[PDB]
RNA sequence: UCCUUAAAUAGGGAUGGCUCCACGAGGGUUCAGCUG
RNA sequence: ACCUCGAUGUUGGAUCAGGACAUCCCGAUGGUGCAGCCGCUAUUAAAGGUUCGUUUGUUCAACGAUUAAAGUCCUACGUGAUCUGAGUUCAGACCGGAGUAAUCCAGGUCGGUUUCUAUCUACUUUAAUUCCUCCCUGUACGAAAGGACAAGAGAAAUAAGG
């Protein structure tokens, strides 16, 4: 199958500077894993999108449908939307200045 | 349905959006074939003498069924690449911006409610 | 000035321990992440903001809004 | 009203033989062939969609009527221009409509989208002729329905498979 | 006996047999679901999965603004403020993927349409997301809220204060002046009360329905 | 690597001289329109680009149109960008004419010559009937050698 | 293929050929000779 | 050349001659609202 | 200076467009200083399409934002018994200039009546196109940077018919 651990395995082996997972709770009507990973540069982070989407090409769920690529254009934040999982690839700085690790756990008690 | 010259409300974070202008924001062009601009379409946006990109996260204007109707032309201001340009929404986004075709992770991830 | 002079102390300690059994997630990253959050801002508030900054981390270590895996 | 249906002769059948709601199958497409709906002698704005021109800013009794119809050299109206006149009460088909269930109990097809034509008026039904829909009637009966040939009395419903049935437990998107 | 408003067909040319399918379907939907009654002016949390999302379901809860359409497609829009924000929501009654109406606050207003709430203040629009369903007693008529919301300036959606819109729920008093009432009342259209072909008489159609409902039990 | 390349910018158009004759007035006046400007040859930096393989070695700026009758304008030409890789140096006879090294960067190698003016642009109180119409300006041509 | 009114042969293995009603000069080894009438 | 617009052939500002207080169905520009 | 001076002002705009192809886009090919993507050039193709705004009568033009493209023309510089009159054209009045003056002006400005009930001809219900996204596939090609076809799927937009 192609899940969380897939996921974190496939990144670990192109070796993501920073991963982060977050379990979203399902009354939140977005997705089950929510997964940020902070990158050396935007050729790096394109090459592990491309990696990833094409592990998730291959390996199973053919019913399933196929999976944009999105933020190709702007080099510092990629995300990639799976069924069932959120992936956002991107810098430190980017990381830092969005914070999605408080907006995602702390819904409404930040800034 | 945000067509040009529309006055619309800018929810977001952004220094942009969140200071005092004289002139409220205008849709100066609607990214689409038919200058009608519907939730999930990006449109040019006059703020503060400035031209800059914006994404539709709501409208007065009803909807297929199931979908909310907000109070409100409601819009979300992107950069050229597509990065939004503040970092927080704080009003309800719809949750069928997620299967629109286009780029819409990114404002979900900003997006602190969904209705 | 916060809930309790013991209450912070203790919300840090439970962090941790919830992180000592963190399996997917960068386990340094995230000890740095609480660091920060614990250090940056916990020096000077006022004796309003701590009850606020409290509750976050108390909801941030319940997890009910989402919690890290 | 009596309609023509052009077959082979293989699908020949005896005068006198009733026909059934049946006679199509869910997932079917099929075309449907039926006097428009009649509204009369219509102005051209109406009855083409012409822009009309603007309702003030001098307009002096042109606000619904058509421009220029020709050019001045031809000295004449071409054939077939847009003009006011009747609209709609002409026979006009819609093409691949698909079936998505049939009452056989009361004879009723479930047939995607509009029609043309007003309530209770008269359509007249058959397979749809696009290519995409060319060879489709394998499984359908080919001469026509026979309830009296009983082979398996239909239920009372016929549904497409992604129809949702109702009485079904509501759908999860699981 | 309340007879949801969908079962009462508007009047036409089309045949009781549509409408008998259609009811039928109805009542078979609804005994997967129950639909409880409810009126505009009552407050309603809907329950349905999200297609958009991986099923996750969603709630909504807001009070019923307008009840429209009749026969399966029928549909209730009901209207909250969440942060502020004005949001309207119209449900389909037989939608097949709405997992649950409740009814939280059963009531009727003064106005079978509440569409004014738009123009009235934010606070007579605004209700907790997590307001528990009061009880009524099980034998005992629906109460009728007599609230007559204030109104914000007088540029509006509609003009509410015209006679054709017959509005009962609108302190008039506080935001028009007597001049503008006497302006508004140029639209009156007395006779439209008393030309007796006007009105719609379902007597006879809404025992008939009670029989289908009746035999579908 | 190198890449010797013509850069020819366009040329303005000719302004026209014509008059004006309607009906009821006769000596309507001017009706020269000027003509659009040449259209600028300009180096626009570009990151993508890596070589000057792309770099073609004749480069035509686009003319402007000539002034019609009417006082119509001529459209101007419009302008032409060679993309160019980051950091290269553009020189004329060994005088690195320019750098072009910052994304963004733009040299302008060959101005395209501006529209001649025509009559109705020379009418005035003391000038009822003008017939001057300037010619257009001919285009800037020079040979631009470029190194990575 | 260039429209020409005369048809000249540039190198050795340009070859004249006379098809579909009108001339042709077809060159393999530099196909850039092509040209038609 | 500056302001106004995203865009400005529009608008505003850098003895006679100045001086617009008020007024104008005069001629231009304009904020906001308004509206088929 | 050949018809029309025995009631047709004219330029723009609105409306509707018919037509040519010397093709702007979409289609098919040859060449290339065509590796691929972009392109350039030539042959064939007129079925379909060929945007909205600011200034200004303005056609045009400049500028802003787009598009696959914002094609060149003819049609009484198409069409005003279908519309508008914004410039321009009479009577009024100013600025500048000529003139002794009356007055005048290819200049600038403010204003300024747009009739027609249709006799005849003609006519009044005659298989879509394109963009984008995904797959192929970050595959072919390339050293890399970049980055394809074809075929398939999904979404839209316009147009026709309901
Ligand atoms: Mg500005
Ligand atoms: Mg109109
Ligand atoms: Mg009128
Ligand atoms: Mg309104
Ligand atoms: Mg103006
Ligand atoms: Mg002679
Ligand atoms: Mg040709
Ligand atoms: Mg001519
Ligand atoms: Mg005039
Ligand atoms: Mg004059
Ligand atoms: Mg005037
Ligand atoms: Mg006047
Ligand atoms: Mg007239
Ligand atoms: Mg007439
Ligand atoms: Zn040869």
């Amino acid at each position: 199958k192609f899940d969380i651990d897939m996921m974190v395995s496939l990144l670990r082996q192109e070796n993501a500077r920073d991963i982060c997972v977050i379990q979203v709770p399902p009354e939140m009507r977005y997705t089950d894993y929510f997964v940020i990973v902070s990158g050396t540069s935007t050729r790096h982070l394109h090459a592990m999108a491309f990696y990833v989407v094409k592990m998730y090409k291959h390996l199973k769920c053919k019913r399933d449908p196929h999976v944009k690529i999105e933020g190709k254009d702007t080099d510092d934040w990629l995300c990639v939307d799976f069924g069932s999982m959120v992936i956002h690839l991107m810098l430190p700085e980017t990381r830092e200045i969005y914070e999605l690790e408080k907006l995602w756990t702390l819904r409404s008690y930040d800034d | 349905a945000i067509q040009k010259m529309t006055r619309v409300r800018v929810v977001d974070n952004s220094a942009l959006g969140n200071s005092p202008y004289h002139r409220a924001p205008r849709c100066i062009h609607v990214y689409k074939k038919n200058g009608v601009g519907k939730v999930g379409d990006q449109i040019l946006l006059a703020i503060k003498g400035q031209k800059k990109k914006a994404l539709i996260v709501g409208h007065c204007m009803p909807g297929p069924r199931m979908t909310p109707r907000f109070d409100s032309n409601n819009v979300v201001l992107i950069e050229d690449n597509g990065n939004p340009v503040g970092t927080r929404i704080k009003t309800p986004i719809p949750t069928s911006l997620r299967k629109r075709e286009g780029e819409y992770s990114k404002v979900l991830a900003i997006a602190q409610n969904f209705v | 000035a916060p809930w309790s002079r013991e209450a912070v102390l203790s919300l840090y300690r439970a962090l941790l321990r919830q992180g000592r059994q963190l399996r997917y997630t960068d386990r340094d990253f995230y000890f740095a992440s609480i660091r920060r959050e614990f250090r940056k801002n916990q020096k000077l508030e006022d004796a309003e903001a701590r009850e606020r900054q409290l509750e976050k981390g108390l909801v941030f270590l319940n997890g009910k809004l989402g919690r890290i895996i | 009203t009596v309609k023509i249906f052009n077959i082979t002769d293989n699908a020949a059948i005896k005068p006198g033989t009733p026909l059934y709601a049946a006679h199509f199958r869910p997932g079917q497409y099929v075309d449907v062939t039926a006097k428009t709906i009649g509204k009369g002698f219509q102005g051209v704005m109406k009855r083409w969609g012409f822009k009309g021109q603007p309702a003030t800013h001098g307009q002096t009794k042109t606000h619904r009527r058509p421009g220029a119809v020709a050019t001045g050299d031809i000295g004449r109206v071409w054939p077939g221009t847009k003009m006011p006149g009747k609209m709609g009460n002409i026979y006009r088909t819609e093409y691949g409509l698909k079936v998505w269930r049939i009452n056989t109990k009361h004879n009723i097809i479930y047939v995607n989208g509009s029609v043309p034509g007003h309530k209770n008026c008269l359509v007249k039904v058959k397979d749809s002729k696009l290519p995409a829909y060319k060879d489709l009637g394998k499984n359908l009966p080919f001469p026509t329905y026979f309830p009296d040939g009983d082979e398996e009395e239909l239920p009372e419903d016929l549904y497409d498979e992604n129809v949702c049935q109702p009485g079904a437990p509501s759908i999860t998107f699981a | 006996r309340f007879l949801s408003p969908e079962f009462i067909p508007r009047r036409g040319r089309t045949d009781p047999l549509k409408f008998q399918i259609e009811r039928k379907d109805m009542l078979e939907r609804r005994k997967v679901l129950h639909i409880p009654e409810f009126y505009v002016g009552s407050i309603l949390r809907v329950t349905t999965a999200d297609p958009y999302a991986s099923g996750k379901i969603s709630q909504f809860l807001g009070i019923c603004i307008q009840r429209s359409g009749r026969g399966l497609g029928a549909t209730f829009i009901l209207r909250n403020v969440i942060e502020g924000q004005g949001v309207e929501i119209c449900f389909e009654l037989y939608n097949p993927r709405v997992q649950e109406i409740q009814v939280v606050k059963l009531e009727k207003r003064l106005d079978d349409s509440l569409l004014y709430l738009r123009d009235a203040l934010p606070e007579y629009s605004t209700f907790d997301v997590n307001m528990k369903p009061v009880v009524q007693e099980p034998n005992q008529k629906v109460p009728v809220n007599e609230l007559k919301v204030k109104m914000k300036p007088k540029p509006w959606s509609k003009r509410w204060e015209r006679p054709n819109f017959n509005i009962k729920g609108i302190r008039f008093d506080l935001c028009l002046t007597e001049q503008q009432m006497k302006e508004a009342q140029k639209w009156n259209q007395p006779w439209l009360e008393f030309d007796m072909m006007r009105e719609y008489d379902t007597s006879k159609i809404e025992a008939a329905i009670w029989k289908e409902i009746e035999a579908s039990k | 690597d190198y890449r010797r390349v013509l850069v020819c910018g366009g040329n303005g158009g000719a302004g026209a001289s014509c008059f004006h004759s309607e009906p009821r007035k006769e000596f309507g006046g001017p009706d020269g329109g000027d003509g659009g400007n040449g259209g600028h040859v300009i180096l626009r930096v570009d990151q993508q680009v890596k070589s000057l393989s792309s770099v073609l070695s004749r480069y035509q700026g686009f003319s402007g149109e000539d002034g019609g009758s009417k006082n119509c304008f001529g459209r101007s030409g419009a302008v032409l960008y060679i993309r160019v890789p980051v950091g290269t140096l553009v020189k004329e006879g060994g005088r690195v004419v320019a750098d072009l090294s910052c994304v963004g960067d733009e040299y302008i190698a060959a101005l395209g010559g501006a529209g001649g003016k025509g009559n109705r642009f020379f009418l005035a109180n003391n000038n009822r009937a003008p017939v001057t119409c300037t010619p257009g300006q001919p285009g800037q041509q020079r040979v631009l050698h470029l190194e990575l | 293929f260039k429209n020409k009114t005369v048809l000249k042969k540039r190198c050795k293995d340009c070859y004249l050929v006379k098809r579909r009603g009108r001339w042709y000069v077809y060159c393999k080894t530099h196909p850039r000779h092509k040209q038609r009438q």
